[PDB]
């Protein structure tokens, strides 16, 4: 069958925070994408430069998948020439970008009454990432002029942020779980081909 | 530091009833209590949290009610699958306590053991010491008398049992014992016998056989 | 999926020290507030203690009767969380989980548990078993069905892992629990029932790991003519 493992990355148990997000190479491999496009599970389904359907007739030279979690309303910031703090400090795309966005809402999952403190995203950076770009250090970020000498305290903000996911939260704030998926061709043979 | 308490101890329940348990606490906890479900050979699994919460995937024939310092979990629909013990859990601060657990246990209908013998292997009789193992199989309910005798002695002091837990898909149970003797006791007698009672047999069930045939 | 690989289980003598070490994948591993529970034979669980997540790093929780003689500690690079245990009474034998807290607070149950594993706390030496055969004969008639088997014996401590035909043979398989001898060694029996026809054509393979002293046994289990 030499069938693309999708299955790993979409129905992955759980999924990393976004300041941590996964990354996972694809090759060597047939990609059924009808699976994909015929999913009726998933609410966001967005591509640049390629569409599912014309995917089972072309070859790249790698396929990267890249998951996590963040809130409903910072879904949009998963697309070419966003701005916000996931788009700034978390999860980059180019401008170029050649991909699609996938995701879905894991309020069943990822939610717990009290708050699941487990998700967290970077608030604080002092500069944007670059594209496809991974920070997960955890330096304390200075906001005031008095130095910080790496502690935590007023002005000296730890850089990560609990989401608190509770399953009555309005859906812009429910978990929502992402896949990015990438599509690679380098001056190297092409070894993820669609059927 | 807070003392968790489970009411009852153990429970019998055919599949279909509706089983309740109870857990206090030993100090106002508001409703930071959670439930386990523990399976044999398993850690335990968290069914509900916040004292009425589901945990992901757990079917809503569990159901769980209280605040302050008494609770519920209750049981709809009992399944053989349910077979397990209970804990609860306060989760309200830092030493996380947790109750002394309740054992449900199915009740089902009467079944029969099989029951099977096998004398020691020549292997081991190579190395001083015979084993006599007789197997009763897939029987319900647990209480079964297993008598050994050898040339029409009663065995005594000289046999171990063990018995499985409660089947989660049949609700039977199995029990192996083994008799033990020195190789030069053991060739000593000729009938080896295991005798069973049970309430799915009409009358006691020897199996036996004879050293050397 | 998400896993929790547990290293440590076996014989460890009081006096001595032993740390358990749990392997996390699946997950942001250092997100996620890591408990040390364990479960002595026959009693309901006891939590030892926790580290908490990233947001206030490596800071710790310890049972009362633990504090002191426990330690534990996490290393994010490695995905990794351990129970140093410096004390070691025989009263701390039994199976130790590591788990995750499910919500990342102060105020937490465990939704994800490693699969346990058992330690022994005793002043005594590690003993493999012997492994014989429980061959099927005339006397496990029952229908067109046999019983078959194998009996581990005289080992220490536990426990005994037992699969037949390498995992393959899984219906119809019940692995006793072990019983303590008067030698204080243990003996486990393990049986299967299987179509009488098959006993010919397909060949019965009861295979033995002790982990504790590193046995491994693969044992034939052949028809009797009797
Ligand atoms: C993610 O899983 C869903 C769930 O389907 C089942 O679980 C899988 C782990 C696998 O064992 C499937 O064969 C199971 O059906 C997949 O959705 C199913 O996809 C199949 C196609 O193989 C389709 O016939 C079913 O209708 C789908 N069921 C539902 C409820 O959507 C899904 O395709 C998996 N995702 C990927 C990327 O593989």
């Amino acid at each position: 069958t030499n069938l693309c493992p999708f299955g790993e990355v979409f129905n992955a148990t759980r999924f990393a925070s976004v300041y941590a997000w996964n990354r996972k190479r694809i090759s060597n491999c047939v990609a059924d994408y009808s699976v994909l496009y015929n999913s009726a599970s998933f609410s966001t389904f967005k591509c640049y430069g390629v569409s599912p359907t014309k995917l089972n007739d072309l070859c790249f030279t790698n396929v990267y998948a890249d998951s996590f979690v963040i809130r409903g309303d910072e879904v949009r910031q998963i697309a070419p020439g966003q701005t916000g703090k996931i788009a700034d400090y978390n999860y980059k795309l180019p401008d170029d970008f050649t991909g699609c966005v996938i995701a879905w809402n894991s309020n069943n999952l990822d939610s717990k009454v009290g708050g699941n403190y487990n998700y967290l995203y970077r608030l604080f950076r002092k500069s944007n990432l670059k594209p496809f770009e991974r920070d997960i250090s955890t330096e304390i970020y200075q906001a005031g002029s008095t130095p910080c000498n790496g502690v935590e305290g007023f002005n000296c903000y730890f850089p990560l942020q609990s989401y608190g996911f509770q399953p009555t939260n309005g859906v812009g704030y429910q978990p929502y779980r992402v896949v990015v998926l990438s599509f690679e061709l380098l001056h190297a043979p092409a070894t993820v081909c669609g059927p | 530091d807070i003392q968790m308490t489970q009411s009852p101890s153990s429970l019998s329940a055919s599949v279909g009833d509706t089983v309740t348990i109870t857990c206090r606490a030993s100090q106002d906890i508001s409703n930071s209590l959670a439930w386990y479900q523990q399976k044999p050979g398993k850690a335990p699994k968290a069914l509900i949290y916040y004292a009425s919460n589901l945990e992901s995937g757990v079917p809503s024939r569990f159901s769980g009610s209280g605040s302050g310092t008494d609770f519920t979990l209750t049981i709809s629909s009992l399944q053989p699958e349910d077979f397990a013990t209970y804990y609860c859990q306060q989760h309200n601060n830092y030493p996380f306590t947790f109750g002394p657990g309740t054992k449900v246990d199915i009740k089902r209908t009467v079944a029969a053991p099989s029951v099977f013998i096998f004398p020691p292997s020549d292997e081991q009789l190579k190395s001083g010491t015979a084993s006599v193992v007789c197997l009763l199989n897939n029987f319900y309910p647990r209480e079964a008398k297993v008598q050994w005798k050898v040339d029409n002695a009663l065995q005594s002091g000289n046999s171990q049992e063990s018995v499985t837990e409660q089947d989660s898909k049949d609700s039977t149970y199995s029990l192996s014992s083994t008799l033990t003797l020195s190789k030069a006791d053991y060739e000593k007698h000729k009938v080896y016998a295991c005798e069973v009672t049970h309430q799915g047999l009409s009358s006691p069930v020897t199996k036996s056989f004879n050293r050397g045939e | 999926e998400v896993r929790l690989v547990e290293s440590g289980g076996g014989l460890v003598q009081p006096g001595g020290s032993l740390r358990l070490s749990c392997a996390a994948s699946g997950f942001t591993f250092s997100d996620y507030y890591i408990s040390w529970v364990r479960q002595a034979p026959g009693r309901g669980p006891e939590w030892v203690g926790f580290i908490r997540n990233v947001l206030y790093r490596g800071t710790t929780e310890y049972a009362p009767s633990v504090k002191g003689r426990f330690i534990i500690s996490r290393d994010d690079s490695r995905a990794i969380a351990s129970l140093q245990m410096n004390g070691l009474k025989a009263d701390d034998t039994a199976v130790y989980y590591c788990a995750l807290g499910a919500s990342g607070t102060d105020r937490d149950w465990f939704d994800v548990w490693g699969p346990g594993v058992l330690v022994t706390v005793s002043s005594a030496s590690t003993k493999g078993p012997s492994v014989f055969p429980l061959a099927p004969s005339s006397k496990s008639t029952s229908g067109g069905t046999a019983a078959l088997g194998c009996l581990v014996k005289d080992y220490f401590p536990e426990p005994v892992t037992v699969s037949w035909n390498s995992g393959a043979l899984t219906s119809g398989v019940h692995t006793f629990p072990a019983v303590l001898q008067s030698s204080g060694l243990y003996s486990l029996s393990s049986v299967v029932t299987v179509p009488s026809s098959s006993l010919g054509t397909q060949t019965y393979i009861c295979n033995v790991n002790h982990k504790p002293s590193n046995t491994k046994v693969d044992k034939k289990v052949e028809p009797k003519s009797c």
